[PDB]
């Protein structure tokens, strides 16, 4: 995907490895190497008038 | 997810505070001049 990554504040059980929100998007990952859990924000966007 | 996936809200045009200025106005037309100001 395409995102911001940033130091996540969740608490990932050990077998997870992302998260989904209430619409079943993806917001969370687990880096493979380091185990460090990292929230995604979608990068700006919008319209133009 | 923030603005999910091209999907945006837009304000209103008039915000809360206007919308009250004009309920303001409304009640206080009503209050000290009646039916005259309409």
């Amino acid at each position: 995907g395409t995102g911001v990554l940033t130091k996540s504040n969740k608490k990932f059980l050990p077998f997870q490895q992302f998260g989904r929100d209430i619409v079943d998007t993806t917001d969370a990952v687990r880096d493979p190497q380091t185990l460090e859990i990292l929230d995604i924000t979608p990068c700006s966007f919008g319209g133009v008038s | 997810a923030q603005k999910f996936n091209g999907l945006t809200v837009l304000p209103p045009l008039l915000t809360d505070e206007m919308i009250a200025q004009y309920t303001s106005a409304l009640l206080a037309g009503t209050i000290t001049s009646g039916w005259t100001f309409g």
